[PDB]
């Protein structure tokens, strides 16, 4: 049915309908504008009209303007042919290479798993990356908060991740862009072009792109995470895998949340968030989880507003979170890359019943001898030095080539299996290469190539 | 024997203070984050009583 | 304050009162680190003002980040030459104070104008030492230089 | 078309329906609409009945048809319910099919007053020794768990709720303790963990889990709570015991604040409502202990608050101590040692445990309260020597893993051997090693003096004695 | 006549009358309830409508039930026959012991004495409280007010108070519970009739309880702390006798306030609080007084929310004491209990001319050496007690002993502190601290201090020592 | 009246933060919109209008006067708070008390630096 | 018009914080809902409309570019206020000045350790 604009208030529109009401969260199109026009029905007003939140600007719009209902919640494409694409919140193309010829079509409102679906299973996404296996494994399902800034190699990690999970498991990505700076939102595409992560060329893309740029209005910004969701939910619940989901603002998701709640003139809570806080977060992440069918397990860059942990932003974040990767300055400037801070990460999932009792130890081992390193940094006897030599070649050997820097730096990039891994630092902390050189424990993969680099150079 | 015993002596209590002076910035840290988002919660709720 | 706050884009010269001088006996309780002109500016005033003005907005400011060092660890553990920033600090600080014609009800004293080439010559010798050996309260509530020297002389006995 | 029994849905988008007609509807009624959503008739008013809606309200749309129920929002209530997984409206969420309750009790029902109860004086043991020897619980109390997130608040109550089987395969109903675990606010990944290590156990048959989670309504984890404890209620009533936890309260009044700020109610103290501390109080005192003309049976609550960076001063959780009958406090640092249960001992207070105490823990732990208190200011001269001594084996004493609660007993036994000096002459960082060791020995050989001093509920003169030779006899026999 | 309810939300309930409007304050039956539902006329809306408070629940009104005006705000029993008894906010047994048969009743709205009917009187009441009976004493017939933040001793502290003074004390005493632990309540009844204070076989009862607790909705809450009073006001009129007034917890009364004043649609005030909170207070505390006519003394818990001394509800509850106990979560922390602030803790008869010299120079004496310990308090938590001057380390030493003398074991708190409860004569208080201040025991270590009661305690704990 | 009739009288409000509470209930329930920490727009006009009348009359009127002394309570001793300062900017000086001080031995509780007279000197004999 | 014709331009916006100011009059008096600061829930999109516009095109696009050096006054060096944190989120880096830094004697008063530009090296010459 068609209804009509009654009010527009920025990016709030009011709308009135003659027959049957378009239920809350409904896309309603807006007739006669150049390009696409979406309103999201927020509310029921009474006498026939309804509330609405703008996912473009409302310049021009004049009362009386008809309104098309769509008869369901925004709907996008999903499918194979999203990957190496970029869509907006409503799921046109921004790349201008055509239509995301889908063969299936997705409402970006879905309940949460429902209890019954639920996995008990616990289980290690392996990455491949020695520093983030080891020390704070991914879990299934699980959600991952990225902190750190710029500089610290984010981007490098993250086209690394989607190139290993592919390569390893044969899961794809998803990539969300919640307040995405379009000149940002422009070099990471041409990154992954380069890396080889998407393919302009061929269907071998590893990653589908969801941006909701800065310039656009509070109800797209606070959707497009859903879209992001949405396109990751049909690799897992119709081709059964362990998806990958980055979400890149997660405060940026909250914030676009707090300036709808506000628009919509809803009271604020402590420190001016939505009063919707914790279920705005809440139906959104319950949707990343391990299924029947198959896992979405998240990575979210965490930006903490006053760099403090206790502003109710970061800390209903937190209620989510099963692991954090700390990317960090320090780590950066000493050469070691990633830029993971070994002692700072952790993860809920490093348990002897959860990952091996071989796991457990090992890190257990490589935590306290990096922790004792410190503490004799301040300061030996023979105990104490022979602690240090083998704390120093576990600094080096926590360092890592990656597959996505191979064109830039012409060092092969190394994905290490997780035993590989775990029998590495094992055979360090045992001082069975004690015997041996530090520096050829840096910048290495597997073991073996480590005493390689000692058996060439010595 | 004097100088052996104060400059054992000067390195236990500023080892000291440096423990003391880290739980203060902490317990600082908190009381400050704490009337931050007062002040803001406080503000808010003086403007949207002069609205309603 | 958004009433003050919003006053400051009004002005060509800032005279920041503060209570927290008040409080310490210093009239007029001006804020050296918070009182701006448009007009100071070598090209306008000339090197000498503005090279003293400077000088002197950077001992208070060096003082100020110590203060709270001091008040817990102690002045002996200060080098010579921040003990020295201290110590002429104080003396500045004190130089600015002037007691006013129109507060001679308030402070006892004969109120004083100071004329600019006198002020720029004043907190010049202070900075430069040049008055080390004095007592911190001869700069006190004083209008001229020589008048700290000659309470200096008249605190001895 | 009749306007006393039904209703048309006027206007819905903040969390609450404004309905039209509903003439003869009573405050607090349960609703019905055309969905099949259920709501709660809030507001009477001249011209609309607002009502608080038990789901999403994408669901419900302005003309909409509202019915009335004809009853004050309830639950089913019953042993129906054990081994079952519901939501807020007690509905089936475990795909098990039917649950058979026949009966059903008001969620908003007003706590006992003063007459018909009785001080508390039966243990409700949790097995885990921190707090049975120091933190006694007894049936009927309010003992609220507070700390910071991942502390191991939750786990304080899953090992509660696994130790009841001891007592649950028995056949003595007074004895028993059935189980209620509301979980508002949580990951349904968590609480479906939570079941799955519930059922290993075999404490699943015993318990009836209330899940709210993350996703769900505000009002449905409001609602949470007040449901579970009209299960609990149940058994209180009917003569047996129940044990509630509220995991957690904090996420409860966060959902509260949702639904008053969307109502448009003055907000104060970190934009909560007036009413916050009465949400809380009028829930937690329907906990409590009946006189035996009421049926001498009882309901005991375990509510969960999480503090911000180990505030308790802050207001929600100042609320529910001013509530509960004292508190577990859970330290971060003491956490972060790796001293598990992370329990502060000092800061944690049991106001009426103590007459819930067996007399044989009374004994051993009471002398171990004044060598922990006398080793709070001391932590060399041979004065403060011995205090420091005992004071860091006690501490290692107190140690415990997760998921194997202990009976009072072999608590009984462990503490003796601290209390008494048989610990001394070991060093502190072989204690947790020694316990193990000497466990296995008690109950191996001496199972005649465990029974006996689990029957007796004391440690007399033949049973200290016996136990003397027992400890002395094996100190000498461990070596490493 | 009847009126018809046309509104409910929570405890505010709207209804329409067609004949004749009852007078604000009057309480109004609601018709077809299983127990007595009462509602309280706030104001008069317009139309014919008025805006009542419920004292019950109102779950289960339907708009257009019928209700009575009973011509008359809510009246109680009163008198000798409420002794031994518990009632509720409007005036029902609730000890399943039957009708309480007064000869007379009261309404539970009294407007305060005047000014004229105001005692001057001011004598010590010596409590065996080591803190208080040195610092801030307490007067005969007097206002005392104990404030306290979440599980500090406020309840304790006032069960201590009933140990110690009700005994010595040759009267009534009447027990408000308001908006506190039912639990409690139960604790206190039949703690009575073991001890015989209540007595269920004969007359001889000495206490009265009115119970209205945190189970109970707003409107019941906001109003028993009146109930309590009423009670109260008989006994100190009509009998002209000597009244203990206990009242556990006065700061419920204005929290219930607020959760009205929400319901009623007030522009709220500052803290989300009703306009009214000063207002509202002053009408019920200055019922809570001594007069010409008769004596209360009386004891108010004052909860403290979130250990914020400047909310509204604490901050305006002082000007309305004549002494004031402020207890402190930090204090209790060290293991000092009572947790009493001895620095923010006052008493109008603290003054030489009503103490004598030596009981106030004394005061002072720890007051001084007390507040120089608490103004090195930052330079201590950086560097340690080590730093400081020896004059200062003298004042560190003495103060941190008079801490430890000012704690004092109860005997209502035994479990805790593992020790037998103590009272200390006044006398003894003051010559104890009086030679700590002289430095007599400067050679003494600081525990043995902790926890006794005579300063002899003390010595011989000393002695055990070393 | 004694002002206006070449007389001299002292007058004391103890105190006026409690008559700012009264006069904010007051603006709350007449539907006034509230403002700063919700006392009403002009809460400073209803202590200045009332100061404002303390004064001392030429000889023409007679000469009298009046004087007053307001009280203000603060809260946790912030002489810098919104009432306070209000107060502060109306009246002719302030004498600051301070627990600290009380309690230090500083009776009167004084604080001088913090406490001023906007007259000085000209209120005083020679003699002091 | 310079970046859409193959030439450079660069703008500044001194100051931002003032058009915020202005927007928050327009709305509240329009009876727009308040947020932190009274500020509307659009705030934001007003200022990254505006700053996403900087641009640098592509050599089919001309090769222009529009360089922006947005203003913002923060008080008391609260760089986390509502106006601040939009802005500096919104931005490709900041240049943070101080009082202290200023007074000091160093002039520029850049907080070096703070500044932050994510362009970075990619904007230097090999001589920088
Ligand atoms: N006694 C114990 N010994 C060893 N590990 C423990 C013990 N108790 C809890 N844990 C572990 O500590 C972690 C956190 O415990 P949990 O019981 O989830 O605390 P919590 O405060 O409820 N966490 P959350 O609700 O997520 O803030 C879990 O991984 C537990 O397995
Ligand atoms: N005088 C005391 N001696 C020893 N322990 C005490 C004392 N006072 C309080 N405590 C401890 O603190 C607990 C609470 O005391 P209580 O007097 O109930 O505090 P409260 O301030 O009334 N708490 P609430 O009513 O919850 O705000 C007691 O159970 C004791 O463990
Ligand atoms: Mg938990
Ligand atoms: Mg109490």
């Amino acid at each position: 049915t068609t209804g009509r604009i009654v009010a527009v208030i920025g990016a709030v529109v009011d709308v009135q309908f003659d027959e049957g009401l378009p239920p809350i969260l409904n896309a309603l199109e807006v007739q006669g504008r150049e390009t696409r026009l979406v309103l999201e029905v927020a509310q029921h007003l009474g006498e026939s009209t309804v509330r609405t939140i703008a996912m473009d600007g409302t310049e021009g719009l004049v009362r009386g303007q008809k309104v098309l209902d769509s008869g369901a919640p925004i709907r996008i494409p999903v499918g194979p042919e999203t990957l190496g694409r970029i869509m907006n919140v409503i799921g046109e193309p921004i790349d201008e290479r055509g239509p995301i010829k889908t063969k299936q079509f997705a409402a970006i409102h879905a309940e949460a798993p429902e209890f019954v679906e639920m996995s008990v299973e616990q289980e290690i996404l392996v990455t491949g990356i020695k520093v983030v296996d080891l020390l704070a494994p991914y879990a299934k399902g699980g959600k991952i908060g990225l902190f750190g800034g710029a500089g610290v190699g984010k981007t490098v990690l993250i086209m690394e991740l989607i190139n290993n999970v592919a390569k390893a498991h044969g899961g794809y990505s998803v990539f969300a862009g919640v307040g995405e700076r379009t000149r940002e939102g422009n070099d990471l595409y041409h990154e992954m072009i380069e890396s080889g992560v998407i393919n302009l060329k061929d269907a071998t893309s590893k990653v589908a792109l969801v941006y909701g740029q800065m310039n656009e209005p509070p109800g797209a910004r606070a959707r497009v995470a859903l879209t992001g969701l949405t396109v990751a939910e049909y690799f897992r619940d119709q081709e059964g895998q362990d998806v990958l989901l980055f979400i890149d603002n997660i405060f940026r998701f909250t914030q676009a949340g707090s300036e709808v709640s506000a628009l919509l003139g809803r009271i604020p809570s402590a420190v001016g968030y939505q009063p919707t806080l914790a279920t705005d977060m809440g139906t959104m992440q319950e949707r990343i989880t391990t299924t029947k069918k198959g896992s979405i397990t998240s990575v979210q860059a965490i930006y903490v507003p006053a760099d403090d942990l206790t502003d109710p932003a970061p800390a209903t974040t937190f209620a989510h979170l099963d692991a954090t990767t700390v990317l960090s300055r320090a780590i950066a400037e000493l050469g070691i890359y990633p830029a993971v801070d070994p002692l700072d990460s952790t993860s809920r999932i490093m348990d002897p019943n959860i990952v091996g009792s071989e796991h457990y130890d090992v890190a257990r081992g490589v935590q306290k001898i990096l922790q004792d390193y410190k503490s004799l940094q301040d300061i030996l006897s023979e105990e104490d030095k022979l602690t240090v030599s083998r704390a120093r070649k576990i600094q080096r050997f926590l360092s890592q080539p990656f597959q996505v820097a191979e064109v830039f730096t012409g060092h092969l990039g190394k994905l290490v299996p997780l035993k590989e891994t775990i029998k590495g630092f094992q055979q360090i902390l045992a001082g069975e290469y004690d015997h041996l050189p530090e520096q050829a424990f840096y910048m290495v993969g597997p073991i073996e190539e480590a005493v390689a680099k000692a058996d060439k150079l010595a | 024997e004097s100088t052996t015993s104060e400059q054992s002596a000067r390195m236990t209590a500023m080892d000291n203070a440096s423990k003391n002076a880290s739980e203060m910035i902490d317990k600082l840290t908190l009381t400050f984050n704490r009337t931050r988002q007062a002040v803001i919660t406080k503000e808010l709720i003086e403007i949207i009583s002069g609205a309603a | 304050d958004p009433a003050p706050a919003t006053t400051f884009a009004h002005l060509d010269a800032t005279t920041v009162l503060s209570r927290a001088i008040a409080e310490l006996g210093i009239y007029p309780a001006v804020d050296p680190l918070d009182s701006t002109s448009r007009i100071m500016d070598p090209n306008i005033v000339g090197s000498e003002h503005y090279d003293v003005a400077r000088g002197v907005q950077k001992i208070l400011q060096d003082y100020k980040s110590l203060q709270d060092i001091i008040a817990i660890l102690g002045m002996d553990e200060l080098s010579e030459e921040d003990k020295l920033t201290v110590s002429r600090a104080r003396k500045i600080q004190r130089f600015l104070s002037q007691p006013f014609q129109v507060a001679e009800v308030f402070t006892g004293h004969l109120g004083k104008l100071v004329p600019l080439k006198e002020t720029i010559k004043g907190f010049q010798q202070i900075l430069a030492g040049e008055y080390d050996h004095l007592p911190e309260q001869a700069f006190y509530m004083v209008g001229p230089i020589e008048e700290a020297v000659a309470k200096a002389d008249k605190l001895a006995e | 078309v009749d306007l006393e029994e039904t209703g048309r849905v006027l206007s819905i988008g903040d969390g609450i329906a404004r309905v039209h007609g509903l003439r003869n509807v009573q405050a607090e009624e349960m609703v019905e609409f055309s969905s099949g959503l259920k709501g709660m008739s809030l507001n009477l008013e001249p011209d609309n009945v607002g009502v608080v809606v038990f789901g999403n309200d994408k669901l419900i749309k302005e003309g909409d048809i509202v019915k009335r129920t004809g009853a004050i929002v309830d639950v089913p209530v019953g042993e129906e319910l054990l081994g079952r997984v519901v939501d807020a409206l007690g509905n089936a969420i475990d795909g098990k099919g039917p649950i058979g309750s026949k009966a059903r009790r008001r969620v908003g029902l007003k706590a006992p007053g003063i007459i018909p109860r009785i001080s508390v004086r039966e243990p409700m043991q949790t097995g885990i020794k921190a707090v049975d020897s120091l933190v006694p619980i007894g049936r009927g109390q309010r003992e609220l768990i507070i700390g910071d997130r991942q502390t191991g608040k939750t786990s304080i109550a899953i090992d509660t709720i696994i130790n009841q089987k001891r007592f649950n395969d028995g056949t003595d109903e007074k004895k028993k303790l059935y189980c209620i675990y509301v979980a508002i606010g949580q990951k349904r990944s968590t609480v479906a963990q939570l079941v799955k290590r519930l059922t290993d156990a075999d404490a699943m048959k015993y318990t009836i889990v209330v899940s709210a989670t993350a996703s769900d309504a505000a009002p449905l984890q409001y609602l949470a709570p007040y449901s579970g404890c009209s299960m609990g209620e149940y058994f209180r009533d009917n003569g047996k015991h129940a044990l509630i936890i509220y995991d957690d309260l904090s996420k409860q009044a966060v959902a509260y604040r949702q639904m008053s700020l969307l109502l448009r109610r003055p907000p104060g103290r970190e934009a909560y409502p007036g009413d916050v501390f009465y949400l809380h109080s009028r829930l937690l005192e329907r906990a409590a202990k009946m006189n035996d003309a009421f049926g001498g049976g009882s309901l005991t609550a375990l509510p969960v608050i999480e503090t911000q960076a180990g505030d308790v001063s802050a207001y929600i959780p100042t609320n529910v101590i001013s509530i509960t009958d004292g508190q577990i406090f859970l330290e971060t640092e003491l956490f972060y040692k790796g001293i598990r249960p992370a329990i502060n001992v000092g800061l944690s207070v049991s106001r009426v445990g103590s007459a819930a105490q067996t007399r044989a823990m009374k004994q051993v732990a009471g002398t171990m309260k004044l060598e922990l208190a006398q080793y709070r200011e001391v932590a060399l001269d041979a004065a403060t020597q011995q205090l420091l001594s005992r004071g860091v084996r006690l501490t290692e004493l107190l140690k415990q893993g997760q998921y194997s609660p202990m009976a009072i007993e072999e608590q009984v036994a462990v503490i003796y051997a601290g209390v008494r000096g048989y610990l001394d002459k070991l060093e502190p960082s072989k204690i947790t090693k020694f316990e193990n060791a000497f466990l296995s020995h008690v109950i191996s050989q001496h199972q005649a003096l465990l029974g006996k001093i689990r029957t007796d509920g004391k440690i007399s003169e033949e049973s200290d004695a016996k136990l003397k030779e027992i400890v002395t006899n094996f100190l000498a026999g461990f070596e490493a």
